[PDB]
């Protein structure tokens, strides 16, 4: 709470007030004569280590800033590109003859940081079409607990693997 | 002068608005359907929307009594992103009416419209909020277009808890649950979060409260805390649109005031902002910002039809959105069609509702064209979204310079609903936001001429301007006298003079709403005295005859059009014969075509003799039973030009707004026969052929089927007059165009009532009286006494037109009547401007005071009215009036005497005596002595009354309040049901009402025996009562009480609910238990 300084008044010794827009140091300093604008508040704007610029938007705008670096400057090339929205909805598949046939993993530009990852590619080596067994060589990772997703794969020009018939379908004994 | 642009068509084009966008807007954007796997889909199409012809019109329409309408319809894209399945066509959505010619919705039977409503339109504020002692508090607040709250707290201390339709946490886990970055808050807040640095009691632990804590560490309890458990929760409260909103707006302000760049095209809702709550609040805590307007515009807001008509087909549709998820994902999908999984029916219904039933509606009141202004455009707050109506309790009702401009205050129904009525500003318009809008015309620092731009916005608001008001002494091209003018700068109203304003009047008028403007001088009359006498005319009667008033401030001509019973070209012509029937630049042949084709359009036929065809209106029964048939005013071959009215409806002669007559009023206590309040009016009124109203109402009747054995009309039973039975026709029905009066006959109900358990006297009377009658019975069809109307028209239909019929009945017997009938006594005649009266009794033409020019007057008053009522200018027209009515002066001139900014209505007034009475020739009409009297020779024979009084030509206006519909008084009848208590809900047989208010000072006599009765038998006792009939018309001294019954009857439940009652003699052995059962 508070009181004056043993009697007084209140002296607004008015002169120009100069609401100076925030993130701007205001150039005038003491004692000089601007005036209805000749230069005089600026953050005369500077930032630092970002990368390139392909250009922020403003068409009606001073600012309207966007300012990008873009900056996973990845300079790729063969990842050639293709198509299906018919029966599923959309796509650029990855299709380059250097193992590259994926679709879109993340979209044609999504954002996010992990699973990162562009499109899926086929490799229908390692497949099959009828079941397992999982008994095999001379691949590796260490187990590395990621012997998941979180897939090492170094090393192993072996699979030996049985196919197979699985049921787990617990029921009555004797049933046919 | 400038030109206002159409009050009505608010809602028109926001009408318009909503289909010019709406329908696909929401659907479309919940466009994608499919299986719940996914593949096999379907949509709304979202796109080329299709809808075909529907003839059925209005008139049509109101033909079937049925609802307007137009066949909705929109096809699919596509059948799945399984293999590309399309098979498209057009699937059938949702029928219903909607605006019609004279601003309704023609709905079956009728044409109810629908009010406005105010709501906090959304965001997120804020309590400033104080305490027991002193000590203040801080608290914040979220809330969009449609969904939860988000609301937030401070227990003295910088503190926080986040409650949200839970009201029972004091939790706060802010950032704890969602964007839980390292230290955000120091990067989102970062300026004295919680003194900078939380506080001991706030830990911010997330790992295991993000989506987990609040949730079910106290929120939603029993379940172990999912991590996902809160996850998908608090999705649920949020993230999910279709459970959440903010309305586009929502953001557009949310966003805008707390600034936040946010344009995001996003109507749901983002974290940082939500932060910058949160600083915001502990901002203002620290006092930087300051707190939210929370009571007007400032957080309330405008709605209306387009999204009271979008909200909730969003919503229906929601709901056929579950269906159809598992109707399409029902089995099989292969072939099954968006044509087969289309169930519309839910969603015509639901909006059926939403004009039919959602408390909405009303039935547009047309009792008088003006209403039907108002009506179009009051708006409240009661709202499914409203308010209580009691819990609502203060500021709601009160006023705020906001309304200022924005509303009008001479609107209010003075009732425990009153206070929410927008009069919604005489010239707003509005925007997408719903904020209205009230122009603020520039004066650039001394320079108004109206030259300068913007006087077109303080939409809601203003502008911090320190503002000028409506009018002030506006120099010749503008430059604004006043030395150092008052003008408002927010809310406050300063005083500086040409520098610092600009904004002042468009007109001196945007304060009202339809009928507080009639008051031609408003400016001199106390606005707590304008308010119901300017609601008065508001619901005025029509008159069979109608006239412009007299006096002038003119302001409705246009109004009037509006309205719509008077009719503008449509397009153009120069009418051929203008028959009554048919006016014509309709098939005419002739130039009301041809103008009719002035130059000519398009979508209009010009493309031969032009064509310009619609049927003007008789009496027809309005939605209150107020009738008007227009007048084919406009005589032949006269010019006409676009768009101009040439129909003369209820009440212009001519594009004005015939409210009553013009009548000569000298105010005068004489003999009594008034003395507040009560009118006196000599019987010439009657002969004057004025004051007459008509009025046409339903009676309909109709038969049943019964399952007890059908039955019909007849065309006749017994002890039929034909004396009855005649004017009957040919089912029993009754001719049309026919007189009838009192106790008549419509027509012939034959009704089922055997005699299986014969009455005792029955079998023989019968058959020893000496006739074998049947009961075949016949509770056809008697018109009410006093019902001397010819009848004049029917309409009437059977089994055939597929009756459209409520079923388990027949056919339909509506057929009805009016009759001409002038005013009499109790007629709650008036003015439009703090009035309300009533008359005795009428008078021979010649006894009432005469003048010495020689001729009677017609309406005493009192004299004392009027001073008391503080609402002097009533004078003002008389006078005004006086004039024109002696040199037909007309005026139609905006009120509050402006000119000069002083008492020039005085001189006005003078003046047009002055030269009026100058070239009166007589020169008697005005006396240099008497500046505003005249004399009053004219006592019982005529003498001289006294003092020179003034009289001169006033605008009565009757009401409705008519004995007729408003007499009431029975002798007994139908009891009840239950309490089996005769029941008065204001019908013939309408309970004289009750009050035990008196039953609370019929007492303070006592003497029992009227109590006694005066319960009794009138109300339980059966045998009493009829004890009574008898008594009387049987000699005898009726006795004694019965003993009441209901009061058995309440004691019975109560036995039940628990009770015994040995009710009992006691001077019986040992007393007992008398069986009072």
């Amino acid at each position: 709470t508070t009181t004056a300084a043993r009697g007084g008044l209140i002296w607004i010794l008015s002169g120009e007030v100069y609401n100076l827009p925030p993130g701007a140091e205001l150039v005038v300093k003491n004692g000089d004569r601007v005036e209805t604008n000749g230069v005089l508040a600026e953050t005369k704007l500077t930032t630092i280590h970002g990368g390139v610029v392909r250009l922020p938007e403003a068409t009606p705008g001073k600012s309207t800033r966007e300012i990008e670096i873009i900056t996973a400057s990845v300079v790729l090339d063969q990842a050639t590109v293709t198509v299906q929205s018919s029966q599923g909805r959309n796509n650029y598949l990855i299709t380059t003859g250097n193992n590259q046939v994926f679709n879109l993993r993340a979209t044609p530009g999504t954002k996010v940081q992990n699973g990162q990852v562009v499109a899926e590619l086929i490799d229908d080596r390692y497949r099959t079409t009828t079941g397992g067994f999982l008994k095999f060589a001379g691949v590796e990772v260490q187990k590395k607990g990621k012997a998941k997703l979180g897939y090492e794969v170094v090393q192993g020009g072996t699979l030996l693997w049985i196919p197979e018939e699985t049921h787990e379908v617990n029921k009555d004994i004797s049933l046919l | 002068a400038f030109l206002l642009p159409d009050l009505i068509e608010i809602q028109r084009s926001s009408f318009r608005w909503f289909l010019e966008e709406g329908l696909i807007e929401e659907l479309n954007s919940f466009s994608p359907i499919t299986d719940y796997t996914g593949k096999l889909e379907l949509h709304f199409l979202g796109h080329n929307y299709k809808l075909k012809e529907p003839k059925y019109s209005v008139e049509e329409a109101k033909r079937r009594d049925s609802t307007y309408a137009v066949q909705m319809y929109v096809p699919t894209r596509l059948l799945n992103k399984e293999t590309g399945d399309i098979k498209e066509q057009e699937v059938f959505i949702g029928d219903l009416p909607l605006m019609t010619d004279r601003g309704t919705f023609i709905i079956n039977g009728a044409e109810r419209v629908i009010v406005n409503q105010i709501v906090r339109s959304p965001g997120v504020y804020y309590k400033s909020e104080i305490d027991k002692n002193g000590r203040r508090t801080y608290s914040a607040s979220l809330i969009p277009n449609r969904g939860a709250w988000l609301k937030f707290e401070t227990d003295r201390n910088d503190l926080v808890w986040v409650r949200i339709d839970k009201t029972r946490k004091l939790s706060a886990q802010v950032l704890l649950k969602a964007l839980g970055l390292s230290d955000n808050e120091i990067f989102d807040a970062l300026r004295h979060p919680e003194y900078f640095q939380k506080t001991i009691e706030k830990e911010g632990q997330f790992s295991e409260e993000e989506a987990l804590m609040e949730l079910y560490r106290k929120l939603r309890p029993g379940e172990p805390p999912t991590v996902l458990g809160g996850q998908q929760l608090l999705d649920s409260r949020f993230f999910d649109p279709k459970r959440y909103d903010l309305g586009r707006v929502g953001r557009y302000k949310l966003n805008k005031k707390l600034r936040l760049s946010v344009p995001d095209t996003v109507r749901v809702l983002t974290s940082g902002d939500i932060l910058a709550a949160v600083d915001y609040l502990i901002n203002l805590e620290y006092d930087i910002g300051s707190i939210d307007d929370i009571d007007h515009l400032g957080n309330r807001r405008v709605r209306s039809v387009g999204e009271l008509l979008q909200n909730q087909v969003r919503v229906g549709l929601n709901r056929l959105e579950r269906i159809i998820r598992e109707r399409m994902t029902v089995s099989d999908a292969e072939v099954l069609t968006p044509a087969s999984l289309v169930n519309p029916k839910p969603l015509v219904a639901a909006i059926k509702e939403f004009f039919g039933s959602s408390q909405l509606s009303q039935f547009m009141d047309q009792t008088n064209p003006l209403a039907e202004l108002t009506h179009k455009r009051r708006l409240s707050a009661l709202g499914p979204g409203g308010l209580t109506r009691e819990r609502a309790g203060f500021a709601v009702r009160d006023i705020h310079p906001s309304h200022y401009g924005r509303i009008c205050p001479i609107e209010t129904p003075e009732g425990p609903n009153a206070g929410l009525i927008g009069s919604l500003a005489t010239h707003a318009r509005v925007n997408q936001y719903g904020f209205l809008e009230t122009p603020f015309r520039p004066v650039e620092n001394g320079r108004v001429r109206f030259d300068q731009p913007a006087a077109y916005m303080t939409a809601d608001e203003e502008d911090d301007l320190r503002v000028a008001p409506g009018d002030i002494p506006v120099d010749e091209n503008g430059y604004i006298i006043g030395p150092q003018v008052p003008v408002r700068y927010r809310q406050e109203f300063s005083t500086t003079t040409p520098e610092q304003v600009d904004y002042v009047a468009v007109s001196p008028v945007q304060i009202v709403s339809v009928a507080t403007s009639m008051i031609p001088f408003l400016e001199h009359d106390d606005a707590n005295r304008a308010l119901m006498g300017s609601n008065m005319q508001r619901q005025a009667v029509p008159l069979l005859k109608p006239e412009r008033p007299l006096v002038g401030t003119g302001l409705e001509a246009q109004g009037a059009r509006d309205s719509g019973m008077v009719i503008v070209s449509r397009t153009d012509g120069d009418v051929v014969y203008v028959d009554a029937t048919e006016i014509r630049v309709r098939v005419s042949g002739q130039l009301p075509t041809a103008s009719g084709k002035s130059t000519d359009n398009g979508q209009l036929t010009s493309q031969k003799g032009q064509e310009i065809r619609y049927t003007v209106s008789k009496y027809q029964r309005s939605n209150q039973d107020t009738c008007l048939n227009q007048k084919p005013l406009v005589r032949i071959g006269e010019r006409v030009v676009a768009g101009q009215v040439l129909a003369d409806g209820s009440s212009t002669e001519g594009g004005e707004l015939a409210l009553g007559q013009n009548i000569v009023v000298a105010y005068m206590p004489w003999e009594g026969y008034n003395y507040e309040d009560a009118i006196l009016i000599s019987e010439r009124l009657v002969q004057d052929d004025i004051y007459t109203s008509i009025h046409i109402e339903k009676y309909e009747i109709e038969a049943r089927q019964t399952k007890l054995g059908p039955e019909e009309i007849t065309r006749e039973i017994p002890n039929v007059g034909e004396d009855a039975l005649r004017q009957l026709d040919e089912q029993g029905i009754i001719r049309i165009g026919a007189w009838v009066e009192a106790g008549d006959i419509l027509v012939g109900k034959v009704t089922p009532k055997g005699e299986s358990d014969q009455p005792p006297e029955e079998k023989l009377l019968r058959a020893i009286f000496g006739e074998k009658a049947r009961d075949v019975r016949d509770n056809s069809l008697r018109v009410p006494n006093g019902e001397k109307g010819r009848v004049v028209d029917v309409r009437l239909f059977t089994r055939e037109q597929g009756d459209e019929l409520p079923p388990g009945a027949n056919m339909v017997v509506r057929v009805y009547v009016a009759q001409k009938r002038k005013i009499q006594v109790g007629d709650k005649m008036a003015g439009r401007h703090g009035n309300k009266g009533i008359i005795s009794r009428i008078l021979p033409i010649e006894d009432m005071p005469y003048l010495p020019d020689g001729s009677p007057v017609d309406i005493v008053l009192n004299p004392l009215g009027v001073p008391s009522r503080m609402n002097v200018g009533q004078v003002f027209e008389c006078l005004l009036g006086w004039a024109g009515h002696t040199l037909g002066v007309r005026f139609k001139i905006t009120p509050f005497d402006e000119m000069y900014g002083e008492e020039s209505s005085r001189r006005i007034v003078h003046g047009k005596l002055q030269e009026a009475r100058d070239e009166t020739g007589k020169d008697w009409v005005y006396n240099p002595d008497d500046p505003g009297k005249i004399m009053v020779y004219d006592g019982r024979t005529g003498e001289a009354f006294d003092r020179p009084v003034t009289i001169g030509v006033a605008y009565m206006l009757k009401l409705v309040h008519l004995v007729d519909d408003k007499i009431h008084a029975r002798s007994t009848g139908p009891y009840s049901l239950v309490t089996q208590q005769p029941l008065g809900g204001k019908a013939q047989q309408g309970g004289q009402r009750f009050g035990e208010m008196e039953v609370w000072a019929l007492e303070a006599f006592g003497a029992a025996y009227t109590l006694q009765e005066l319960l009794t038998v009138k109300s339980d006792d059966m045998q009493g009562r009829n004890e009574a009939l008898n008594a009387i018309v049987k000699g005898k001294a009726i006795p004694r009480p019965g003993t009441p019954e209901s009061f058995k009857v309440l004691m019975r439940e109560l036995q039940s609910l628990g009770l015994d009652i040995a009710v009992h003699k006691v001077e019986t052995q040992a007393d007992g238990s008398s069986l009072d059962v």
